[PDB]
C-alpha cells in the first residue's frame, strides 16, 4: 500500500479577481448632502446670533439705565 | 506603511510553520539534493497548503 499526499478527488477552486465595491454614493449627491448640512448650519446660526442680539439689546439698555 | 507588512508577515509565519513540517529548518532548509528532493512531504501537508491558498 502507498500513502502519499495526492489532492483527494482533486480541490476546489481560489478567485483571483480584483474585489473593488467603487462605492460610491454618487457623490453629486454627496455634494447635495453637503450643501444641505452646511444651509441647515447657516439657518440655525443665523436664527441664534439674532435673538443674541435682541438678549445684547437688553443688556444695552441696562448699561443706559443704570448709569446716573 | 507601518502595518501591511505585519498581515503579510504573519502569512510567512504560517509559510515558515510549511517550511518547519517538511524539513525541520526555520529558513535555510537545504533540502533540494542534487538528484532530487530528499526525504519528502510527511503525510497531512497538501491539505494544509489548500487552506493556506
Amino acid at each position: 500500500v502507498k500513502q502519499d499526499m495526492p489532492p483527494v478527488g482533486g480541490y476546489g477552486p481560489i478567485d483571483y479577481k480584483r474585489n473593488l465595491p467603487r462605492r460610491g454614493l454618487s457623490g453629486y449627491s454627496m455634494f447635495a448632502v453637503g450643501i444641505g448640512a452646511l444651509l441647515f448650519g447657516y439657518w440655525s446660526m443665523m436664527r441664534w446670533n439674532r435673538e443674541r442680539r435682541r438678549l445684547q439689546i437688553e443688556d444695552f439698555e441696562a448699561r443706559i439705565a443704570l448709569m446716573p | 506603511a507601518m502595518t501591511p507588512f505585519f498581515w503579510m508577515f504573519e502569512e510567512r509565519e504560517k509559510m515558515f510553520e510549511f517550511y518547519e513540517r517538511v524539513s525541520g529548518a526555520r529558513m535555510h532548509a537545504a533540502y533540494v539534493r542534487p538528484g532530487g528532493v530528499h526525504q519528502d512531504l510527511p503525510l497531512g501537508l497538501m491539505d494544509d497548503i489548500y487552506e493556506f491558498s
